[PDB]
């Protein structure tokens, strides 16, 4: 059920709640830094994507108005192409980064590359690499669409 | 002064005795190994889904995703949803949630695969506008 | 004001949780004795953790060695104020007690044959002086001390002790010259605690904070010897303060003697490797009294270094960068942090600093506290024991040998527990407490708590430190002393005019430092009056007005038919200050130095000689 | 002259249900020392002696003075005072600990956990104590490097947002690295039930591989690496056996 230390540890909390000491400040005062932010963003994107998948999967199922007529309930509004691949980027990234960062964390789980430079490059290599495969997947298919609406010789 | 009560020891953890009763065998080791490997094997998949499509992809994509997310939220839920903050019987509630969640996520996707556009195509069917 | 007081009973109670603190706490817990360890900080934080160059044992891991050679180096090192018998028990049990520590979990640095790495140090030799520089100092490279305290603490967790973490030992508890336990303020909630115990062990560390610049920790305020003085014990040999040669010029935190035995040296303004002249044979690896002196002469005779020409250089840059990392990583580093110095390319600014306190609570080889009257030898204070820095079995004499200190800690630690099993016999029950015992210890606490004079506690500590710094330093004069002594007694006076601000019990940092300020003053004064009276130069105590070592004979000449000077005329005797704690009068008195070993068949006693290096 | 301004967490438990506050303190840096602890010592020995914080060693080797300065966790005694007198260096206690008083947190949970790893050499075939040193190759003693040095200061753990949330079950980086410190000791025979101990969901595995632990260590150690390395053992990488004690030992 619980290792003995875990038993003892609970007793501690109760004992400290008993003495009404205040809990020292922690998140509001900890220096913003790459280590916990990228860890943040990983969880954030994680949940958000599962979030959508639930409220979208379940959403369209127990709801009258299906998905094909959603694609219409939008395009028929006067949708600026600029803001349309701001939207498609906002989607590619959380997938691209979570996957990229993901492989990274498995690095950490098996002790590979935990020195502060690998820690700090990983974060930069994975962030930019997300935005690259996120950009060149939104703007790349907008070359078999906005080149075939103008093109020279 | 000369009015003193008799005192007990300080709360202190006993590494020997209080660690020779309790011993229960159940390893979460073995199991962690699998949730990593799956998440790993799940790499080619996300690339491959950007290309190959259809009911077949839809299926395993939204079947594996259910599992990855099932584990994930569990992890999350287990972190924040802590008894010292919610009292024992609310913490139990949220832990059930993480499975209720995991159930609807499946149902939801499995419907949307069989009955709406499917997954893979529901992305084509956005990435063009 | 109103106070909560608390009572426990133990078989033995230990004040101190350092090297000797625990090693004895180990034996006693394991021997099935109900043990309480009272410590005024989490035991890891203790000073032992700060130790460096290693711990000595004749392990033979670099060259053949004999515990007996080590012995000899210890008698010599002590300039024969050392108790031959006490030094014996130390030198003999060394190889075991170090070995033991390995067995315990201590990750010693290692030799290619998988044995414990030993390294040279200050003032040791093979074959009773004859042979070359010795290699006896076993070490966890550069942070031995850190690892010793950490193993001990760990290994103590399986020996059933009741640990009383951050509790402040106010006073010993007396009854007709027999210690029945201890009284401490609990730091956390603010209670007061009385421990009835059958024996009590004092292992509180030293008082290196009585000086202005030292290598000791802020908690090294010498509190045990305070309790000892307060309990009506004399202290021994207080005047022998050991000046470490190599302390960082600015702050004064230690750079190991290791850096020397590893192949480094001191350098002056010219560039001269000067130690060659002040000691031809053992050079930069002479005893730390000789060397710290040499430095101070070089300094004062002009050849100092840097902006004020007031310290010398410890040059390590001439040494292979590899072995400099794999053998000195922490000093390498604390040199970069504090001196802002790269050790591979420049030297470290170093200056002798107050280090270790040979002096302390007197004992026999059995590590039992003694009161000595001239009429009836040393009689033992019932059920009181002391070990480590704060004791004076005098194993160190006039000058503690480098790295005999963690040995002394562990060995006599071990000794306490061994010796208490043999003498406490469990028919003897846990003593009752004299009608309201140490109600006055609790009193003196109220007085300092609500202290309201004109002079802050901060302020008193500083001049007492500074005056000690001038008037009691490396080289001293009969007047420059007398002159400190006066300024000094004037402070024990100024104690009434004490000023604090904090009125709380729950972790009163201020309140406790002021209790410490009290405890130091006792040590200080005593030190200086003990020093003021010794008219000879010996080990770490060097009078310009009496350069000679004042032995019975003059050991410069044959000895055949020379009349033995009487006890009252020569200086081979332990100083023994008896301080009345409320006025602060100090009477002296002088105990003979013990010259017989433990068994003259095992090792024969070592007779005095002219102490050169 | 140079007025540095420090902003310090303050709490009096004796004040009848008081609350936390910050309190500004001004310090002339040429009449002061060079490291934060100096400036604390100073502003308690000159301005306000009701300022309370642990310390001892003055060269960052005891562990006492660990607190949160300038946003991250470190040792007051060895981090430099920020000489830019326009900025304002702000000092809190180890994040998310229960505060006895001022800059003093309650450490006891963290001390318990440490003693739960059973941090002592334990051997399979009991040996006679003082008798002889056990064999250990120099290269396998080196496996303890970056492991033994830990001053048990709790900077890491108190930066770890998992130890924040579940310190009662989650063991935290400090203790964890040390639990590991003992398993890879070639001299240690319990390697097997040493892992067996932290075999469950929280104690070891609630490390979300976040990296404040490695990134904050004032001793430039790296517990993340060792937590990771433990994972490897709770599964699929077994610990090397003891090379054989050669003859003449
Ligand atoms: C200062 C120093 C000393 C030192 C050294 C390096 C430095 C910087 N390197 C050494 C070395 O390389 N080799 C060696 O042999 N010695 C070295 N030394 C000297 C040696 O470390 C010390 O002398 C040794 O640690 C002595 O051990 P001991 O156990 O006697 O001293 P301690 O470790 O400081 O113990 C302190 C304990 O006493 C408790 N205490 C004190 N007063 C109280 C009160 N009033 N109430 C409760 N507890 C008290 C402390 O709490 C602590 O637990
Ligand atoms: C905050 C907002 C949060 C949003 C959450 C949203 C939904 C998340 C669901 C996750 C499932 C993703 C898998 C789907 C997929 O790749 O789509 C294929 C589609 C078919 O293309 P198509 O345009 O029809 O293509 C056909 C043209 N022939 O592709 C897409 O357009 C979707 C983009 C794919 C993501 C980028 C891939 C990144 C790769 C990571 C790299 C690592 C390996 C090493
Ligand atoms: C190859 C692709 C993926 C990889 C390699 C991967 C990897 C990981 C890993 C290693 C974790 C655990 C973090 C930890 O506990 O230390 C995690 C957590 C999580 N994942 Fe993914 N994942 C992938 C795809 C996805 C996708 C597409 C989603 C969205 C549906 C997702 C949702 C989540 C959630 C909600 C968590 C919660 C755990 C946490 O935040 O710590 N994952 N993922
Ligand atoms: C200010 C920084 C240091 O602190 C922040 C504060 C808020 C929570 C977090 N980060 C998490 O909470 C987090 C993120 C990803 C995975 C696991 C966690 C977990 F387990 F819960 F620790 C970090
Ligand atoms: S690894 Fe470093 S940060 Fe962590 S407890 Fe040890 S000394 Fe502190
Ligand atoms: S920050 Fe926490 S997640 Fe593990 S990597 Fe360090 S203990
Ligand atoms: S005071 Fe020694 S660790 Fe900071």
């Amino acid at each position: 059920e619980k290792t003995p230390i875990q038993v003892w540890g609970w007793d501690y909390l109760m004992r400290q709640r008993a003495l009404k000491r205040p809990i020292a400040p922690h998140l509001t005062i900890y220096k913003p830094q790459m280590t916990w932010m990228v860890s943040g963003l990983h969880r954030v994107t994680g949940c958000a994507m599962a979030g959508t998948l639930l409220i979208g999967g379940v959403g369209f199922s127990v709801l009258p108005l299906d998905f094909t007529t959603f694609v219409e309930f939008i395009r028929g509004l006067g949708i600026p192409w600029v803001i349309l691949d701001t939207f498609k980027f906002i989607i590619a990234f959380p997938i691209a980064f979570h996957t990229l960062n993901g492989i990274r964390f498995i690095g950490f789980d098996m002790a590979k590359g935990t020195d502060i430079p690998s820690i700090y490059r990983g974060a930069y290599l994975v962030l930019g690499l997300a935005a690259l495969i996120s950009l060149a997947v939104v703007v790349y298919p907008r070359w078999e669409r906005h080149k075939k609406a103008t093109l020279p010789t | 002064t000369s009015a003193a009560v008799t005192g007990a020891a300080p709360p202190q953890f006993d590494p020997i005795a209080a660690e020779k009763g309790f011993k229960p065998l159940h390893s979460h080791g073995t199991l962690f190994k699998i949730e990593r490997y799956f998440a790993a094997a799940m790499v080619p998949l996300i690339p491959a889904a950007y290309f190959i499509h259809g009911r077949e992809m839809d299926l395993c994509l939204a079947l594996a995703l259910t599992l990855h997310v099932h584990w994930g939220v569990w992890g999350v839920v287990n972190d924040y949803g802590r008894p010292f903050v919610l009292g024992d019987t609310l913490a139990a509630a949220v832990r059930v949630g993480a499975y209720i969640f995991t159930a609807c996520l499946l149902a939801g996707l499995l419907y949307f695969n069989e009955h709406d556009v499917g997954l893979t195509r529901a992305f084509e069917m956005v990435w063009e506008l | 004001a109103q106070y909560k007081v608390i009572d426990h009973a133990y078989d033995v109670v230990i004040i101190g949780a350092g090297g000797a603190g625990l090693r004895a706490a180990m034996g006693l817990g394991e021997a099935g004795f109900k043990t309480a360890v009272v410590t005024k900080m989490f035991p890891t934080r203790s000073h032992t953790t700060a130790a460096q160059g290693g711990i000595n044992a004749a392990l033979g891991s670099m060259n053949p060695d004999d515990w007996k050679w080590h012995f000899y180096d210890t008698a010599k090192g002590s300039d024969w104020l050392g108790d031959q018998n006490a030094m014996h028990y130390l030198t003999r049990n060394a190889v075991e007690a170090v070995t033991e520590l390995e067995n315990f979990g201590m990750p010693f640095s290692r030799t290619p044959e998988g044995k414990i790495y030993q390294r040279s140090f200050g003032g040791q030799s093979n074959n009773y002086g004859k042979g070359g520089v010795a290699k006896r100092t076993c070490c966890v490279a550069d942070r031995t001390g850190h690892s010793m305290l950490h193993t001990l603490y760990g290994n103590s967790l399986r020996c059933h002790c009741t640990f009383f973490i951050e509790y402040f030992a106010l006073d010993l508890l007396m009854d007709k010259g027999r210690c029945v336990g201890v009284i401490a303020l609990c730091l956390e909630d603010g209670t007061i605690h009385r421990f009835r115990s059958k024996r009590t062990i004092v292992a509180t560390g030293g008082y290196g904070r009585a000086y202005f610049s030292c290598t000791t920790a802020h908690m090294n305020t010498g509190d045990g010897t305070a309790l000892a003085t307060r309990a009506g014990i004399a202290l021994e040999d207080l005047e022998f303060i050991q000046f470490h040669p190599t302390g960082i010029y600015g702050v004064g935190c230690l750079i190991t003697e290791g850096s020397r035995g590893e192949g480094g040296f001191l350098v002056n303004s010219e560039g001269e490797r000067f130690m060659e002249r002040y000691a031809p044979k053992a050079k930069d690896l002479a005893s730390r009294d000789v060397v710290s002196r040499a430095e101070t002469i070089e300094i004062m005779e002009g050849r100092g270094v840097g902006p004020e020409k007031d310290h010398i250089y410890l040059q390590l840059h001439h040494l292979p960068a590899e072995q400099l990392h794999q053998r000195l990583p922490g000093i390498s580093e604390t040199a970069k942090i504090f001196a802002g110095v790269d050790v591979t390319k420049e030297p470290i600014p170093v200056i002798p600093t107050v280090h270790y306190n040979m002096g302390g609570i007197p004992t026999n080889y059995k590590a039992q506290v003694i009161k000595y009257t001239k009429e009836g030898g040393d009689k033992i204070v019932p059920g009181l024991y002391a070990c480590g820095e704060c004791a004076c079995h005098s194993v160190h004499g006039a000058n503690r040998l480098g790295a005999n200190s963690l040995l002394d800690a562990v060995v006599f630690g071990r000794a306490c527990s061994i010796n208490i099993k043999e003498e406490l016999k469990p028919d003897e029950k846990i003593p009752e407490l004299p009608e309201g015992a140490g109600e006055e210890s609790i009193a003196n606490l109220d007085a300092v708590r609500y202290a309201n004079g004109d002079v802050p506690t901060a302020e008193l500590r500083l001049t007492m430190q500074k005056t000690m710094q001038k008037h009691a330093g490396v080289f001293r004069r009969g007047d420059i002393l007398a002159e400190g002594v006066k300024k000094m007694m004037d402070l024990s006076k100024e104690l009434k005019r004490l000023k604090t601000t904090d009125r709380s019990l729950i972790w009163n940092s201020d309140l406790t430092e002021s209790l410490e300020l009290q405890n130091l003053m006792l040590n200080a004064t005593q030190t200086i009056v003990a020093a003021e009276n010794r008219k000879e130069s010996r080990g770490a105590h060097a009078r310009d007005d009496f350069p000679k070592r004042e032995d019975e004979y003059d050991y410069s000449k044959p000895i055949e038919g020379q009349t033995k000077r009487p006890f009252e005329k020569h200086w081979r005797k332990h100083t023994l200050t008896k301080q009345d704690p409320r006025t602060g009068h100090i009477t002296l008195d002088y105990r003979p130095v013990i010259d017989k070993t433990l068994d003259p068949a095992e090792v024969d006693w070592i007779p005095p000689i002219i102490r050169s290096y | 002259k140079r007025i540095k301004t420090f902003e310090i967490y303050r709490f009096n438990p004796e004040e009848p249900g008081a609350k936390p506050k910050l309190q500004k303190f001004d310090v002339d840096l040429d009449k002061c020392g060079t490291m934060v602890l100096d400036a604390l010592i100073k502003i308690k020995n000159e301005v306000d002696p009701t300022l309370t914080f642990r310390r001892s060693c003055r060269e960052g080797i005891c562990g006492s003075c660990a607190m949160n300065i300038a946003g991250e966790n470190t040792l007051a005694c060895i981090c430099n005072i920020d000489q830019n007198t326009s900025k304002t260096t702000k000092i809190y206690p180890l994040p998310h600990m229960f505060v006895i008083k001022d800059l003093v947190p309650d450490m006891n949970l963290f001390y318990a956990q440490y003693a739960s790893i059973q941090p002592w050499l334990q051997k399979k075939t009991k040996i006679n104590l003082g008798e002889k040193q056990q064999y250990q190759s120099i290269k396998e003693q080196e496996k303890l490097d970056g492991l033994y040095e830990c001053i048990l200061c709790a900077c890491c753990s108190a930066s770890c947002p998992s130890y924040w949330w579940n310190a009662d079950k989650y063991l935290g980086p400090a203790v964890l690295m040390q639990a590991y410190r003992w398993i890879i000791d070639s001299r240690d025979d319990s390697a097997a039930e040493r892992l067996a101990r932290m075999q469950d969901g929280f104690s070891a595995f609630k490390c979300h591989t976040i990296m404040n632990c490695t990134k904050t260590c004032p001793k430039h150690l790296n517990p993340a690496r060792a937590i990771g390395e433990i994972k490897m053992l709770l599964t699929k990488m077994k610990t090397k056996p003891a090379p054989l004690p050669t003859p003449a030992n």
